[PDB]
RNA sequence: GACUCGUUCAUACUACAGUGGCCACACCAGAUCCCAUCAGAACUCUGAAGUUAAGCACUGUAAGGCUUGGCUAGUACUGAGGUGGGAGACCGCUCGGGAACACCAGGUGAUGAGUCAU
RNA sequence: GCAGAUGUCCAAAGACAAGCUCAAAGAGAACAGAAAUCUCUUGUAGACUAAAAGGGGAAAAGCUUGUUUGAUUUCUAUUU
RNA sequence: UAGAGGACAGGGCCUUGACCUAUUCUCAAACUCCCAAUAGGUAAAAAGGGCGAAAUAACUCAAUUUGU
């Protein structure tokens, strides 16, 4: 028996293309976007942080029938020209991002002198609920580094404090924010063998980016970001059939 | 001797073919305001804030909006007479209604056209046509396009 | 004896006798359990708009009595 | 190319289909054999078992190298003695049907069938 | 050329095959830390040696499906009239409305906001 | 009139969240067989959802786990 | 209801089937991919609509000037 008939095929639902692809929960997102019916003209902005396998983005998305709007947005890789030039996917780069994210976007609404967020790392703020993205939140995710990140930057992004490194501790959280797990990564990987460290922090190495520099270019990108942020047809489909048969006459 | 809540809608309130499924994520950003036009269908996947059957297809305008849910003044047929039905439903069973965009549409070309109209000094007949009789046509056919029909045989 | 269960002859036209009656629909319709904390606030506004609106009128009524 | 058949996964069974004891002796023998500490089967709690992975997965299917027909028409293969190895074994980018992100399938030329898997198995 | 968030929710799906890669996605290297298990498989974290093999993108198939049109067909059915026909079952006529399966043909997407690379 | 069902059951079978995907089939693995466990492939639900039947449900409304008592007090506009 | 083509079980290369594929005759008030006719509902502007300014609020919004 064969389950792939065409009364199968005629039957079968598909999904939706995100959901078929897996981007999207469309369960999370219609949580996300849906607002009290009370309010109009309130957009709740989500803040959307999605990591590749290379480098983490930050968005600010407004919810819309013909499509979401971004308001703002972010990258990874921007942190070149801000001082990071290596471990665009840590923890410290996703704070990194967070916090471009969150002051580019006060720099569009015109409100980076109003709304100054913290220094340094531990009228009512933009309000925006962050976008897990598929991603499962367990303690000590980078989506909570982004939202750390937005948080210090000045958005008012509501979050609890357990899935922060810890299960609270502010001191493992600035410890990770600044980089020092990747330091004393590299500590124990030079004391160990010093080949598997040459070869797993290889362009660390050629960046020269010592285990001790790490959070300090954290601190300083931090403060200088701060202050600036072909088709074929049917005719010749017939014509290429019609000669493909004529060669198959003979051909086998 | 069965009267419940949805007897009699085993085709009315079941998903159509391969469109099973909750509501679409945009449905949640459709734009409700006091008064205006809306349909009440029932959605199956939602069961919470359902319609009662009688409701499904109707059309009414909202009185109340809350959070989640709409509530909307409903004609109902009882005997002798009409009357008022406030029926309170979520927002996945209610969609904007379409009754009315024809009118708003006339509205506003209407009001473009008269502005111009007023303009320029002249009267317009700005009701609708309800178009009948047509006038005196003086068509021309080629010969060989005229075809000679007579009823069919049997067989 | 056995009994007319039931039938909706001559109902219709009974019910058209008098009409099909229509609901009066006026202007206004009670607001008793309607959306509070955005009733309470038109209340708020509307006593403000009279309070405004009659201070005003007693100050031109002052000014003009004298 | 990175068309390698590599051993995705070894499990190891004890189906012995009886309460503790015998169950609890299965248990350990597994757990000197692979530290990995075993699972049990259903309770309808009859079998006990472990999958491993990695350089101790070759070296158990160097243990138990001491037939050319049990071969699975998906590329598996396995054998007993008492005890039962299975291995599940798969070219790389697997993680792709496994993932949670944007799962999806292997094209079926990137699937290794059994003829081949005779031959890595008789090359190994 | 590519990515993120979407819309439509199969013209978008499925099967097989071919083509494509510098950052871009991804496969991929690893388990000290956060975290996670029988299992670093997954999840999480740290990476950048290797690869388009796969995912992904594009295309192909006298491909299935899906979709548009034609045709089925003024057929089936049906509203109103009849001191119409017929023993009846049923069937015309007058004023109106009007399908479906199947079959044939074409097609296999389009698009909003933002961003990256040249 | 026709085919049935009710006078119950549930500290979870209620609440929330997360993760997972079910029935079945095929192929393969000592005992081990039509059936017992494990692995892979396919799998639009063909399972499951207390009960009758009908609706609804796939990153769930199903399975597992974690935490819980919103199965709480009071009052409206209302639908059948 | 019938055959047609095609690699699991019994006996004596063959027999008996099962099963699969593409067909085929005929049906459902408690079947549905599709789907009428008739019946039904809402709307078709003046106590209103459109477009602006200014006030009010304890509501809403990041916003005493966002919106309502």
């Amino acid at each position: 028996k064969v389950v792939k008939n065409k009364a199968y095929f005629k039957r079968y639902q598909v999904k939706y293309r995100r959901r078929r692809e897996g981007k999207t929960d469309y369960r999370a997102r219609k949580a996300l976007i849906l607002q009290d019916k009370n309010k109009y003209n309130a957009q709740k902005l989500r803040f959307v942080v999605r990591k590749t396998n290379s480098q983490v983005i930050c968005q600010i998305a407004c919810a819309h029938i013909e499509g979401d709007k971004i308001l703002a947005e972010a990258k990874s890789k921007e942190l070149i020209r801000y001082g990071i030039p290596v471990g665009l996917k840590n923890y410290a780069a996703a704070y990194a991002t967070g916090l471009l994210c969150a002051r580019r976007f006060l720099k569009s609404l015109n409100l980076d002198t109003q709304f100054l967020g913290v220094e340094k790392v531990t009228r009512k703020p933009i309000k925006a609920f962050l976008d897990v993205g598929i991603t499962r939140t367990t303690t000590g995710n980078r989506v909570f580094a982004a939202l750390k990140g937005a948080c210090d930057g000045g958005l008012n992004i509501p979050h609890g404090n357990n899935r922060f490194p810890g299960s609270f501790n502010p001191e493992q959280l600035r410890k990770n924010i600044l980089g020092i797990h990747v330091a004393e990564y590299m500590k124990t990987l030079q004391e160990e063998d010093n080949d598997k460290y040459k070869t797993h922090f290889n362009d660390y190495l050629k960046n020269n980016i010592g285990a001790d520099d790490i959070e300090q270019m954290y601190l300083n990108a931090h403060e200088k970001i701060r202050q600036n942020p072909k088709k074929l047809n049917a005719k010749l489909r017939k014509k290429r059939v019609k000669e493909k048969l004529a060669l198959y006459v003979e051909k086998l | 001797k069965s009267r419940g809540k949805r007897s009699g809608t085993r085709y009315k309130f079941s998903k159509k073919f391969r469109k099973h499924g909750e509501c679409t994520a945009n449905k949640y950003l459709e734009k409700l305001n006091y008064g205006d036009y809306v349909d009440i269908v029932c959605d199956s996947t939602q069961q919470k804030g359902m319609p009662f059957n009688y409701y499904h297809g109707k059309t009414g305008k909202i009185f109340h909006i809350t959070k989640r849910g709409v509530g909307v003044l409903v004609n109902k047929r009882v005997k002798h007479r009409i009357e008022q039905k406030k029926v309170c439903v979520r927002i996945e069973h209610v969609r904007k209604s379409r009754c009315n965009e024809d009118f708003l549409l006339r509205k506003i070309k209407n009001a473009e056209l008269i502005k111009e109209a007023k303009l320029k000094n002249e009267h317009i007949n700005i009701k609708r046509k309800t178009e009948g009789p047509k006038p005196a046509a003086m068509i021309k056919v080629p010969p060989s396009k005229i075809i000679t029909i007579e009823p069919l045989p049997f067989y | 004896a056995k009994s007319k269960n039931h039938t909706n002859h001559n109902q219709n036209r009974k019910a058209h006798k008098n009409g099909i009656k229509k609901p009066k629909k006026h202007k206004f319709m009670s607001r008793k359990g309607l959306d509070p904390n955005f009733f309470r606030n038109q209340k708020y506004c509307l006593k403000g708009i009279q309070k405004k609106k009659k201070e005003l009128k007693l100050k031109a009524k002052q000014e003009k009595n004298n | 190319v990175m068309r390698e058949i590599k051993v995705n996964k070894l499990v190891l069974n004890i189906c012995v289909g009886e309460s503790g004891d015998r169950l609890t002796r299965a248990a350990r023998v597994l757990e000197q054999l692979t530290e990995q500490k075993p699972i049990f089967g259903k309770c309808r709690k009859i079998s006990c078992f472990v999958t491993v992975r990695g350089k101790k997965a070759l070296e158990i299917l160097e243990k138990g190298l001491k037939r050319r027909k049990n071969f699975s028409d998906t590329g598996n293969f396995g054998f007993g003695i008492g005890m039962d190895f299975y291995v599940h074994l798969s070219r790389s980018g697997y993680r792709v049907t496994r993932r949670t992100r944007r799962r999806s399938k292997i094209s079926k030329t990137h699937k290794v069938t059994k003829e081949d898997a005779m031959k890595w198995f008789q090359t190994k």
